[PDB]
Protein backbone atom coordinates (compact mmCIF):
# COMPACT_ATOMS: atom_id res chain seq x y z
CA UNK A 1 0.00 0.00 0.00
CA UNK A 2 2.62 2.61 0.39
CA UNK A 3 4.21 1.31 -2.65
CA UNK A 4 0.82 2.03 -4.53
CA UNK A 5 0.03 5.38 -2.64
CA UNK A 6 2.95 7.20 -2.90
CA UNK A 7 5.05 6.29 -5.98
CA UNK A 8 5.63 8.70 -8.31
CA UNK A 9 6.52 9.81 -11.88
CA UNK A 10 9.70 9.99 -13.11
CA UNK A 11 10.93 13.05 -14.70
CA UNK A 12 13.67 11.88 -16.82
CA UNK A 13 16.64 14.03 -18.28
CA UNK A 14 19.01 12.95 -21.12
CA UNK A 15 22.17 14.72 -20.41
CA UNK A 16 25.28 14.48 -23.02
CA UNK A 17 28.39 15.49 -21.00
CA UNK A 18 31.33 14.58 -23.36
CA UNK A 19 35.07 15.03 -23.27
CA UNK A 20 35.45 18.76 -24.27
CA UNK A 21 35.65 19.46 -20.97
CA UNK A 22 38.78 19.16 -19.71
CA UNK A 23 39.63 22.05 -21.47
CA UNK A 24 37.08 23.76 -19.43
CA UNK A 25 38.23 21.71 -16.33
CA UNK A 26 38.45 23.73 -12.85
CA UNK A 27 41.33 26.36 -15.37
CA UNK A 28 44.01 25.48 -13.59
CA UNK A 29 44.84 22.27 -14.80
CA UNK A 30 43.25 22.06 -18.65
CA UNK A 31 44.01 19.60 -20.89
CA UNK A 32 43.27 19.10 -24.50
CA UNK A 33 42.49 15.37 -24.79
CA UNK A 34 42.88 14.43 -28.24
CA UNK A 35 46.66 16.07 -28.06
CA UNK A 36 47.36 14.31 -24.81
CA UNK A 37 46.46 11.10 -25.89
CA UNK A 38 48.58 11.38 -29.06
CA UNK A 39 51.21 11.95 -26.84
CA UNK A 40 50.60 8.97 -24.90
CA UNK A 41 50.68 6.85 -27.76
CA UNK A 42 54.27 6.88 -27.52
CA UNK A 43 56.77 7.38 -24.47
CA UNK A 44 55.29 4.92 -22.42
CA UNK A 45 54.08 5.08 -18.62
CA UNK A 46 53.89 8.64 -18.28
CA UNK A 47 51.31 10.76 -16.22
CA UNK A 48 49.45 14.57 -17.07
CA UNK B 1 -52.81 -33.07 64.31
CA UNK B 2 -52.69 -31.38 61.06
CA UNK B 3 -49.62 -31.75 58.52
CA UNK B 4 -47.18 -29.11 56.34
CA UNK B 5 -46.50 -29.65 52.81
CA UNK B 6 -44.56 -26.90 50.56
CA UNK B 7 -46.87 -25.75 47.66
CA UNK B 8 -45.12 -25.00 44.24
CA UNK B 9 -41.46 -24.56 44.40
CA UNK B 10 -40.29 -21.92 41.93
CA UNK B 11 -38.38 -22.68 38.89
CA UNK B 12 -34.95 -20.72 37.78
CA UNK B 13 -35.87 -18.08 35.07
CA UNK B 14 -34.31 -18.02 31.67
CA UNK B 15 -31.44 -15.99 30.42
CA UNK B 16 -29.40 -14.85 27.38
CA UNK B 17 -25.97 -12.90 26.27
CA UNK B 18 -27.60 -9.50 26.06
CA UNK B 19 -23.67 -8.65 25.66
CA UNK B 20 -24.64 -7.69 21.81
CA UNK B 21 -25.45 -3.75 22.07
CA UNK B 22 -25.74 -1.33 19.54
CA UNK B 23 -23.45 -1.24 16.54
CA UNK B 24 -21.36 2.15 16.05
CA UNK B 25 -20.80 2.14 12.23
CA UNK B 26 -17.24 3.31 11.34
CA UNK B 27 -17.18 5.37 8.35
CA UNK B 28 -14.74 4.88 5.71
CA UNK B 29 -11.84 6.97 4.32
CA UNK B 30 -10.92 8.61 1.02
CA UNK B 31 -7.95 7.25 -1.33
CA UNK B 32 -6.27 10.18 -2.98
CA UNK B 33 -5.25 8.94 -6.21
CA UNK B 34 -2.56 6.08 -8.14
CA UNK B 35 -0.88 6.45 -11.09
CA UNK B 36 -1.49 2.88 -12.06
CA UNK B 37 -4.26 2.12 -14.21
CA UNK B 38 -7.06 -0.19 -13.49
CA UNK B 39 -6.64 -3.79 -14.18
CA UNK B 40 -3.03 -4.15 -12.29
CA UNK B 41 -4.94 -2.62 -9.30
CA UNK B 42 -7.38 -4.72 -9.75
CA UNK B 43 -5.12 -7.69 -9.38
CA UNK B 44 -3.58 -6.65 -6.58
CA UNK B 45 -6.67 -5.72 -4.89
CA UNK B 46 -8.34 -9.21 -5.76
CA UNK B 47 -5.24 -11.11 -3.69
CA UNK B 48 -5.92 -8.61 -0.82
Amino acid sequence: NVWLMEEQRALEVERTVSLAQHYQQLSDHKFNLAEIVTGYMAQDKDQK
Amino acid sequence: PLFATPVDPKALQRQHGAGNGINSGEQMATAQTSLYRFPLLIERAKSA
